[PDB]
């Protein structure tokens, strides 16, 4: 009966493909044929945060657009003040191998994780001075690649055992497990309403979940290699993904298909981070060729280069008010741009 | 100078800067090694010979020198994602089982393919390898009954230990093309008394070479 | 044991094959409208002077 | 005639200035290239810079005409500064020799035992020794003797006749570093071999080390032997070169000490291209 | 728990010398800054000395420089004040407070218990004036208290530095509001603050019977710290 199920699956996929082709009338570019170009974007390095001793692997902005977490495998998780290049806490980690960091939207907790299969949650507002470990979530059988908060009492992570998890910090259990991927999931991003998120693994796909029940809603496949970064459009109806075939793609949600692809002949490297602006007109993508590029997010034409890094740019984040973009590379540094 | 109550904050910032600098200075005094291998490569035999889920880190000190051994064989996923976290290590310890007349595709062929892949990786283009060829006893017993030509058909020469081992070693060594790095070789027995000394000597030589190239004198 | 996996896969495909669809051009125009509505308060493409920039 | 000499002098000056500025800016911004070893090369890279501009252009001002246009109002200060900075350069070379010998002979304990403070102390010592060893005697032999032996038409060393002082100064500032450096480098070459048992490592090290020693000794020998000679023959023109020869290694040693690192040369490529 | 307890008090004839020890338990003592604040039997709060984390910066009041000295022993977590050449203007009860500082911190969050010392017979300092001294109140009402400085407390950083303190009868003061708007930890929602530049006000809504005592305002723009005379509260 295996052949029968294979034939049924082939028929279902053919039906889905036919429906997707049918609903596609015209592409986004033709509708956006009239809007004027935004012109070259001049951006100069304002602050240069210089504290670490090894390659920075992740960052995350705060909610107030001023504080910033930085995680690097010198064993360090240090939080900064962007406006005055100051350090407010330094945290020594139990494990030196780190690939993720999160700053709670309430500012009370931070999270970290890496190859040692454990997501550690660090308190910040203790009554005894220093910051201490509150919980060590451990249910995964592979390395963590991303960790995002939802509120103070829960957390969402994605790990290299082809699965994702929603935890409960107070108890320590694993409130829900999402499975259905084929390879290593390496990115994660939450929609504004904190009700559904999209994750993209090394099997050239990105699937969208719902946090309440775990049933996968949609699978998007356009790429030709691993996807190493995902970010959302601000209104939660589109998202941008960055692969290792030198292209980044803007995908829709209601139209159930791909809208735009971004790639240039000069570019052959692989994307390590993708983000938007506040309005949703510019796309910022960091490359392995030691810089960052800005794409007109409705014209696909390149509109400037954020250059000045001496090695691969890994983390890239824009603030919650659109005032600056912070890029962090294996050069141990971290730069702010307007 | 226009600062008001932020003067404290800056004192705390320099205090934690001092702590970071001191921790870095104290933590640059430890050697970092990465232990690789193949299936049933005997890498469990030499990890226990050192006496004090996820990454298994073993710590030991010998002749007043820190060591750190990072077993990563517990990772069941794509290798090309987390190898780059192990750049800027001092050495890669590669263990190869000399029992080279079996199937898992001969085991030696898997070992050669893995060694070629890890030696021509872009990140480890200049990171040195200490090569252990384990099970030098069992191989000696087995060589009499079976010919080495079953593993490498091209081979022609004596069927003795002292030459078959050398041919295997040379076939392994012929996989490096960088002019800087080097492969250090040893043929540890199943239960030899002291082969931490070989690791000590190899790491001393690596440090000397790195110092010489850093000063520009090379 | 692969029978259960195949059944789960086809069940997931059937569950995800029953979603409504808006037209592509409608969503493209919606993105265009949202992008053109919020253009003023974006401090990245409309550069902001040295008087109200906190990082200046 | 004059155009050729002014052109060659300007070329040397510009190349020296740009080379040393690139070396210092490179060491300032590559994150990793910043090490204890690179700061004895952060000193020299500045000291020659001064010679890269002052003596370079002012010997060009007197190089040609033949009469000191400025009398003893600036001649004492320039000459004293020139001799002081050159001796500082030699001392920076000497401390680099010490640093390398200790980082090769004792590779385990030494590279961590010393902090930044010890390196800074050595740098300051190398500078202050040269300052005290040349500036006071040169500047104040006037009042020490009570007369200005130097006439207004040319500039030279006030104590050229006092045999003891000329010997002392020259023998120190040249002939102690020669023996110290050669001894240390021969030991480094001996101890650079691999005790474990296609040019060898020892071959490359010996090639480079002979290059450095021979270059320095050839560049600084004849001037420091004529100085011993006078205390009576006047090249009057021949020794004009000597000064020029002695300035040449203030122009090439950035390449002999920061273009072989191969970590600096990559940064040079990045800086020039970008 | 957090505990600060002081010892070294009693009675000394004029001219002598003593040493006061403040012992701490329950927190990372080495990462804080210690202060000293004294109180005359009838008057209000006055400032004595300040020592920082790492003992880099030490500050003294004008009426104390030269005579007294301060020290800390953080391996054994105890703070010290050495007093020499006393006077009759030192008969008072002394306190021990902690002042951790960083972006978003809360200074003066815990106050010690206080040691009593008595002795027998033998221009840019910012002045802050609390207007009213006695205000009768009734439970459930709303009361607004005031504090007017002499210099504008709004720095360029967008911050202003005025702290409010409450003192119940026969206990140590507790911190209510820090930086004119922030409500501290462990304090109810009732209290709130407002003001501008120099004229600063604190509002209590639906006053209960547990909030009787005396209230104080403090400045932290520049040293030395200056308090106010306080405002008392009484029922009926
Ligand atoms: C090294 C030197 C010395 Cl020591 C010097 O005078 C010192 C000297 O030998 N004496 C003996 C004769 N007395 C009359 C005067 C003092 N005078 C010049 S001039 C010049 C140049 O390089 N060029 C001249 C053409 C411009 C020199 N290297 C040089
Ligand atoms: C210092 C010394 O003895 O010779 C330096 C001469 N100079 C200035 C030509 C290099």
């Amino acid at each position: 009966e295996l052949d029968q199920l294979r034939q049924e699956a082939e028929q279902l996929k053919n039906q889905i493909r036919d429906a997707r082709k049918a609903c596609a009338d015209a592409t986004l570019s033709q509708i956006t044929n009239n809007i004027d170009p935004v012109g070259r974007i001049q951006m100069r390095t304002r602050r240069t945060l210089r504290g670490h001793l090894a390659k920075i692997y992740a960052m995350h902005w705060g909610t107030d657009s001023r504080l910033l977490v930085s995680a690097s495998q010198d064993g360090k998780l240090i939080i900064w003040d962007s406006y005055t290049t100051n350090k407010v806490h330094a945290i020594p980690l139990r494990s030196s191998w780190v690939m993720t960091c999160a700053y709670a939207p309430s500012g009370n907790y931070v999270a970290c994780g890496g190859l040692d299969n454990i997501c550690s949650i660090y308190n910040l507002k203790t009554r005894e001075g220093n910051v201490r470990v509150s919980r060590e979530l451990a249910g995964h059988t592979g390395y963590l690649s991303c960790c995002r908060f939802l509120d103070d009492n829960q957390i969402v992570t994605s790990s290299g055992d082809t699965t994702c998890a929603l935890w409960d910090i107070e108890t320590g259990q694993q409130t829900t497990t999402f499975t259905g991927h084929t390879g290593d999931v390496m990115s994660l991003s939450l929609a504004p309403d904190t009700r559904l998120f999209v994750s993209g693994a090394c099997d050239a796909s990105a699937k969208l979940w719902d946090v309440r029940e775990g049933m996968c809603r949609q699978t998007f496949t356009g790429h030709e290699s691993d996807i190493n970064a995902i970010c959302f459009f601000p209104n939660g109806n589109a998202f941008a993904t960055g692969s290792d075939d030198a292209t980044c793609r803007l995908f829709d949600l209601r139209a159930d298909q791909e809208l735009m692809t971004y790639s240039h002949d000069n570019i052959i490297c692989g994307i390590t981070s993708v983000s938007f602006s506040k309005s949703g007109r510019l796309l910022l993508a960091g490359y392995d060729d030691f810089n960052c590029n800005v794409w007109d997010a409705l014209k696909a034409d390149r509109a400037g280069v954020l250059a000045g890094h001496d090695n691969r740019v890994s983390c890239l984040g824009v603030t919650d008010d659109g005032m600056a973009v912070a890029t962090g590379s294996w050069d141990s540094f971290l730069k702010i741009w307007n | 100078t226009l600062s008001a109550e932020d003067k404290a904050a800056v004192e705390r910032s320099k205090m934690i800067e001092k702590n970071l600098k001191e921790d870095g200075i104290s933590a640059a005094k430890d050697v970092k090694l990465l232990l690789l291998g193949a299936g049933e490569s005997g890498k469990s035999t030499i990890v226990k010979q050192m006496k004090i889920t996820g990454i298994v880190e073993t710590h030991f000190t010998f002749k007043n020198l820190h060591f750190r051994l990072f077993d990563v064989g517990g990772q069941r996923s794509e290798r090309k994602k987390w190898i780059h976290c192990f750049e800027d290590v001092t050495a890669i310890i590669f263990c190869v089982a000399l029992s080279g007349y079996d199937q898992v595709t001969n085991r030696m062929h898997e070992s050669l393919m893995l060694f070629d892949s890890i030696c021509n990786n872009k990140f480890f283009i200049d990171t040195s390898i200490i090569l252990f060829l384990n099970k030098k006893d069992l191989f000696g017993e087995k060589i009499k009954k079976s010919p080495l030509t079953i593993c490498f058909p091209e081979y022609t020469g004596p069927n003795t230990y002292e030459d078959a081992a050398a041919y295997i070693q040379a076939q392994f060594e012929s996989k490096n093309r960088s002019p800087n790095k080097e492969i250090y070789c040893h043929m540890t027995c199943a239960t030899d008394t002291n082969n931490i000394q070989v690791v000590f000597d190899a790491v001393t030589d690596i440090i000397i070479a790195n110092n010489l190239r850093g000063c520009g004198l090379y | 044991a692969s029978i259960a996996q195949a059944r789960k896969l086809v069940e997931q495909l059937k569950m995800e094959a029953n979603i409504d669809r808006i037209k592509v051009s409608k969503a493209a125009a919606d993105l265009m409208a949202y992008c053109e509505a919020h253009a003023k308060e974006d401090p990245l493409l409309t550069p902001v002077p040295a008087s109200e920039n906190p990082f200046r | 005639e004059v155009v050729f000499i002014v052109l060659v002098a300007g070329s040397l000056s510009l190349v020296t200035i740009i080379g040393n500025i690139l070396v210092m800016v490179s060491i300032k911004v590559n994150r990793h290239l910043q090490t204890v070893n690179n700061y004895f090369l952060f000193s020299l890279a500045c000291a020659d810079l001064i010679i890269g501009v002052f003596s370079m252009n002012l010997y060009t001002l007197y190089t040609v005409i033949g009469y000191w246009p400025l009398g003893p109002v600036v001649c004492d200060l320039w000459l004293a500064l020139d001799y002081v900075v050159s001796n500082a350069s030699v001392m920076n070379l000497l401390i680099i020799s010490f640093d390398r010998y200790f980082c090769v002979t004792k590779p385990l304990t030494y590279p961590v035992k010393r902090t930044t403070k010890m390196a800074g102390m050595m740098i300051a010592a190398a500078w202050v020794l040269s300052f005290i060893l040349w500036a006071p005697a040169i500047l104040f032999w006037q009042f020490i003797v009570g007369v200005r032996t130097v006439e207004d038409g040319e500039c030279y060393i006030q104590f050229f006749s006092n045999a003891a002082v000329t010997f002392g100064t020259a023998i120190a500032a040249f002939y102690l570093p020669v023996i110290i450096m050669t001894v240390l480098y021969w030991h480094i070459s001996r101890a650079s071999k691999s005790r474990i048992k296609p040019p060898s490592r020892e071959k490359k090290v010996t090639r480079t080390i002979l290059a450095i020693l021979l270059a320095f000794i050839i560049t600084w020998a004849p001037y420091n032997v004529m100085v011993l000679i006078n205390t009576p023959c006047i090249p009057n023109t021949v020794w004009t070169i000597g000064y020029w020869l002695c300035y040449i290694n203030s122009t090439i040693n950035p390449a002999c000490y920061a273009l072989c690192n191969a970590t600096f040369k990559k940064t040079f490529k990045h800086l020039l291209m970008c | 728990d957090v505990q600060l307890v002081e010892s070294g008090g009693g009675l000394v004839q004029p001219g002598g010398s003593r040493k006061l020890s403040c012992s701490a338990s329950g927190f990372a003592f080495s990462s804080f800054g210690m202060h000293w604040v004294r109180q005359a039997p009838e008057k209000g709060l006055e400032w004595v000395a300040y020592i920082s984390s790492g003992s880099g910066t030490i500050y003294y009041a004008d009426t104390v420089k030269g005579r007294f000295t301060i020290s800390r022993d953080d391996p054994k977590n105890t703070l010290f004040l050495q007093m020499t050449s006393l006077r009759s203007e030192d008969t008072a009860m002394y306190y021990c407070v902690r002042s951790i500082y960083y972006y978003g911190s809360s200074p003066f969050d815990f106050w010690g218990q206080g040691t009593t010392l008595t002795v027998s017979s033998g221009g840019s300092d910012i002045v802050m004036t609390q207007a009213t001294s006695s205000v009768p109140v009734t439970p459930g009402e709303s009361v607004s208290i005031s504090c007017r400085s002499s210099k504008s407390l709004l720095h360029s950083n967008g911050n202003t530095y005025l702290y409010w303190f409450l003192q119940r009868p026969g206990q140590s003061p507790q911190l209510l509001i820090y930086r004119m708007s922030n409500l501290a930890s462990g304090v109810p929602d009732r209290f709130s603050g407002s003001g501008s530049g120099t004229a600063f006000t604190l509002t209590i809504s639906r006053l209960e019977a547990e909030d009787v005592g005396v209230y104080y305002c403090m400045q932290h723009l520049e040293y030395p710290l200056t308090f106010g005379a306080g405002t008392k509260l009484e029922l009926k």
